[PDB]
Formats: structure tokens, C-alpha cells, sequence
């Protein structure tokens, strides 16, 4: 299963 | 006139000052050399280091593995439990705790991946809940992913992976190596040349600069011969970054800066030579035909003058310590020199129990194809005497006689020993610690006192990568042999006892002994 890669919006802020 | 618990705080006061004295690094390591050691039976209660679990590769990863193409790559986030295997322009992570893990895929890559790395992030750009980044290599490009290990009930991390945008065109020269700094500084190094590189990255986005960037620090010119790198080595208590070149020259950078990088030495085996012929005792285990094959750094807080342990093919230890030329403007060394040589030991590893000058011509541990240190010394050694089995020689400072040795002009490297066989077949590719890392100080003195913080940290153990699975290795203290030891002697005689205890008492003392 590939991997779900959650968006850049949550991984950097602000 | 002083009550009862004042003066027994006074004999914890002198007790701690007693621990915190525990010889350092540079103490027991002067400028010579040394053969020391006391070898033990991996299968018997006195070994410094034992097998205690392992883990398969998963049948899935062996299918894709076999459906290689062209190139297959595996390596090991010993950090948070975690192993990976590339194959061709496709990564599979993995948490090899897990009795039946399930393979976190990553296949958005198009050219084929030389090299993955996990690394702290950037301070400032990234949501707190991303605990390190994912810097994955290609032939084409180098591309960051987010990563969240957070822990689970069971004790392994959850990895969930995050997009980022960041991404550079790699250039043409080969990215083999990958490591990064506490602050989430990332360098690259590889097989094409001897330069180092840095990607840069930032949260904003500007007109007149990309979100990710990379510098080649190296700044090359004119006239080059043929020369690569084999390993890429940070010293963040010194603020240091080495590398090793396959002539086996040793280079060190300071970063006298956030983003600066400057080559302070450079030292070639000629060097290294140099030096051990004006030390006394001079080996044919070390000459001009002889290959270093691996670094590993030693932190200021473990010693001062020693920075660099460097390991021969022949098995021989060459620590080598830096200084700056001055004392003021961190202070960047500009020199570095061969002080002091660990000769191998001699005893070699046998199905049967086999029966005080320097030993300086064992060739125990000849051929070393890898070799690893972890503070406060523990040194594991990949011996390739054969081309299907590898040897692990694994060996531990012994604290106990280092602790006890009066008066300091008497210290010596003393080790304990043990040979750890893997089965034909298994090839070991990396070896990483899966503990936290090892300090009972924050200073030289005292660091290395093992005994201090038996009941405070765990023992260090440390996964063992091969082809066909990972090895946990586990660090015994004295408590675990003295219980082992013990438990020979329930069946046993009223003088079997008191003989093992004897042992005991001329290694460690009588006092560690009756704590232990």
C-alpha cells in the first residue's frame, strides 16, 4: 500500500 | 553535633565525587599503545555483550528484493526501531519490533535511489508533531518527506510520512551519503569526488529564492585526481563534520556558522603513517597497503583531546586527537595526529573452549570490512576472514579494572572481549544503537562510568542489519553477570560460591562486588 503523504499545509507552519 | 542523615549525606556527597572521578578517556588512552584485553565465551555469564532477540525481513520485502532490476539498497533507522529497503526507484520502510509488520511504500521517485537517511528537522519550520525528516537520494534529485514517529502502546513508533514541496536537482556527482546535525543541518557526500555538499531549506516561499536549496562547499577547481568518499561522520559537542576518502585520507570541517562549512585538515594515510613510525612500537599491521575502512567520532564530552577513532583493515584502533592553534577567536582545530593505537586481540573464535608484552601482530580481526563505536567504547567489528560468514568481534571497556587501577601512571585500555557468530549466509550491513546514547557525565571525568548508572538507563543494545534479518545485541553490566554467575552456582558447593565471588573481587573490587 503506498503511503498516504498528508499535505504540507499541516507539516509546516505557520 | 551532626544528626544521623547529615552525615550519611555527607557519604553520598563523597560517594557521588567518588563516581564522578572515573578515569577519562585521555587518561587511560596516552600517546603509545596497547593489547589489553580479557576474551570471554559468548556463551558463558562473564560475556560483555549477548544476542538477545532477532528479527526476519519481511517475506514481502524479500519478493521485491528478488524483483530488483538493477540495484537493491538496505540500512537501518536504529533511532525508532525502523529498517527500509530500496529497490531501484522504490523505498519500503518497516518497524522490524513488529512480529508482522506492514510496509510503508514510497514509490513517487523516478530514478533510482543511492542513498536515505533519517535526520532531525530544521528548528522553526516544520509542526512540532514532525519528529524528524525523511532524506531520500536518487540518481536525479534529492527529495524531503516529513516524518512523525510517535510512539505506540505497544513501544514502537508510528510512521506516517508528509509531503513537502522540497526537492533539488542533485548535479552529477553521486549521493551515497547522507547525515545530518542536531540543529537539522543535512550534507551529502558520495562516489564521484570528495566534495561535500548542504541542502538548505526554509518554510517561505520568495521570488528571488526557492523553498530548498543546494551549495557545493567544497569549491573545486583546476587540476583533480581520482578520489571519493567513503563515509560522512558529524560531531555535534565540537560542532565537527568528517569524512573519509577511499585513499583513506581524513578530512575535517568546522562549521564556524549556521550555514558556513570550512575545511580546517586534512590528513592523508601518509600522515597517519608518519606519526606511528615515531611512536615506539611500530606493526606490520599498519603500512603504506593498509585501508582504513571506517571513522567513528568521540565527543568532547567524552574526552578532550581524542576526537577520532579510525579503524584499519587489519583491525587495528588508531585514535587521534585535534588542537587549535590557539585557545580564542566554537574554536575550529587546525592540527591532527596518530596518538595512540588499540592492536587487535589474539584469541580467535572456536566451537570448542580453548586453554604480558604488546601484542602488536594478531591477525584476529584481519580482514575488518566495517567497524563501529558507540560511547563509552563499545566496538563492534565486522571480520570477513571468509566470503560467506561474517564474525562480529564485540568488545567493552572493562569499567571495573579501570575504576579500580591505582595509581593513574598505571591505567591502560583494559577491554572484555567475545566473538558473536552469525550463520552462514548472513552479510551484516549497518549497526546502529537503539538506547539512548550512553553518558553517566557531562564531562570527560566520569563519563565513562558504566557502574554509576546501572539502575538509572537501561543497558544499550544495538540492532545488527543483515541480509536475512536484524540481531539485537544487548550490553550485560556487572549486576547481569554476577546474577548469571550466581545462578551456575545454586547447585554448587559452599567453596563454589566463594570462588566465583573471588573472581569477582580481583576484577572489580571487593566493594563493587558486595554492591553488586
Amino acid at each position: 500500500r503506498k503511503a498516504k503523504l498528508l499535505p504540507m499545509e499541516e507539516a509546516l507552519l505557520p | 553535633a551532626l544528626p544521623p542523615v547529615a552525615k550519611a549525606a555527607q557519604v553520598v556527597n563523597q560517594t557521588l565525587q567518588l563516581d564522578d572521578s572515573y578515569p577519562d578517556l585521555d587518561s587511560y588512552c596516552r600517546p603509545g599503545a596497547s593489547s589489553d584485553y580479557e576474551m570471554q565465551s559468548s556463551d558463558s555469564s562473564w560475556a560483555p555483550f549477548h544476542v538477545v532477540r532477532h528479527h526476519n525481513i519481511p517475506d514481502k520485502v524479500f519478493e521485491h528484493l528478488n524483483a530488483g532490476e538493477v540495484f537493491t539498497k538496505l540500512g537501518l533507522f536504529a533511532e525508532i526501531g525502523y529498517a527500509w529497503a530500496s529497490i531501484d526507484s522504490s523505498l519500503f520502510l518497516w518497524d522490524y519490533t513488529h512480529p508482522n509488520p506492514e510496509l510503508i511504500g514510497y514509490e513517487e521517485a523516478t530514478h533510482t535511489i543511492t542513498a536515505v537517511a533519517l535526520v532531525p528537522p530544521k528548528p522553526g519550520v516544520f509542526v512540532k508533531t514532525i519528529t524528524h525528516v525523511l532524506v531520500v537520494a536518487t540518481t536525479s534529485e534529492i527529495i524531503l518527506l516529513g516524518v512523525s514517529a510517535t510512539p505506540t502502546p505497544s513501544g514502537s513508533k508510528s510512521l506516517t510520512l508528509y509531503s513537502t514541496r522540497m526537492s533539488v536537482h542533485r548535479g552529477g556527482s553521486d549521493v551515497s551519503f547522507i547525515v545530518g546535525t542536531k540543529d537539522g543541518r543535512i550534507f551529502l557526500g558520495g562516489e564521484s569526488d570528495t566534495d561535500i555538499h548542504e541542502i538548505f531549506y526554509q518554510q517561505e516561499e520568495r521570488w528571488f529564492s526557492s523553498r530548498c536549496g543546494k551549495i557545493n562547499h567544497s569549491h573545486p577547481f583546476g587540476s583533480r585526481q581520482q578520489e571519493w568518499l567513503r563515509g560522512l561522520y558529524v560531531d555535534d559537542t565540537r560542532n565537527l563534520l568528517y569524512s573519509l576518502s577511499n585513499r583513506s585520507t581524513i578530512r575535517t570541517y568546522h562549521m564556524e556558522g549556521p550555514e558556513k562549512l570550512t575545511k580546517v585538515i586534512e590528513k592523508d594515510k601518509t600522515s597517519c603513517l608518519r606519526d606511528f613510525a615515531h611512536m615506539a612500537d611500530s606493526s606490520p599491521l599498519f603500512t603504506d597497503k593498509t585501508n582504513i575502512v571506517a571513522l567513528s567520532p568521540i565527543p568532547a564530552t567524552e574526552a578532550s583531546k581524542l576526537h577520532l577513532m579510525a579503524l584499519t583493515d587489519t583491525g587495528c584502533r588508531l585514535f587521534l586527537s585535534a588542537t587549535s592553534s590557539a585557545s580564542y577567536t566554537a574554536l575550529a582545530p587546525q592540527s591532527m595526529q596518530l596518538q595512540f593505537v588499540k592492536f587487535p586481540p589474539r584469541e580467535s573464535p572456536t566451537r570448542i573452549r580453548t586453554l604480558s608484552q604488546l601484542d602488536k601482530t594478531s591477525r584476529a580481526l584481519d580482514p575488518s570490512a566495517l567497524g563501529f563505536r558507540f560511547s563509552p567504547g563499545y566496538f563492534f567489528d565486522v571480520v570477513r576472514k571468509h566470503p560467506n560468514q561474517d564474525m562480529l568481534f564485540v568488545s567493552a571497556p572493562d569499567t571495573g579494572r579501570i575504576k579500580v587501577t591505582q595509581p593513574a601512571s598505571a591505567l591502560k585500555y583494559f577491554e572484555q572481549g567475545t566473538w558473536i557468530e552469525l550463520e552462514n549466509g548472513n552479510r551484516t550491513i549497518e549497526i546502529g544503537l537503539t538506547t539512548a546514547p550512553f553518558a553517566a557525565a557531562k564531562q570527560p571525568l566520569g563519563f565513562g562510568n558504566e557502574l554509576a548508572v546501572q539502575f538509572d538507563q537501561v543497558p544499550g543494545e544495538f540492532a545488527v542489519l543483515t541480509n536475512t534479518g536484524v540481531h539485537i545485541v544487548r550490553r550485560r553490566r556487572l549486576v547481569d553477570i554476577f546474577a548469571k554467575a550466581l545462578g551456575n552456582c545454586v547447585s554448587a558447593s559452599d567453596d563454589a560460591l566463594e570462588r566465583e565471588v573471588r573472581k569477582f573481587i580481583n576484577q572489580y573490587g571487593r566493594v563493587e562486588t558486595i554492591a553488586a
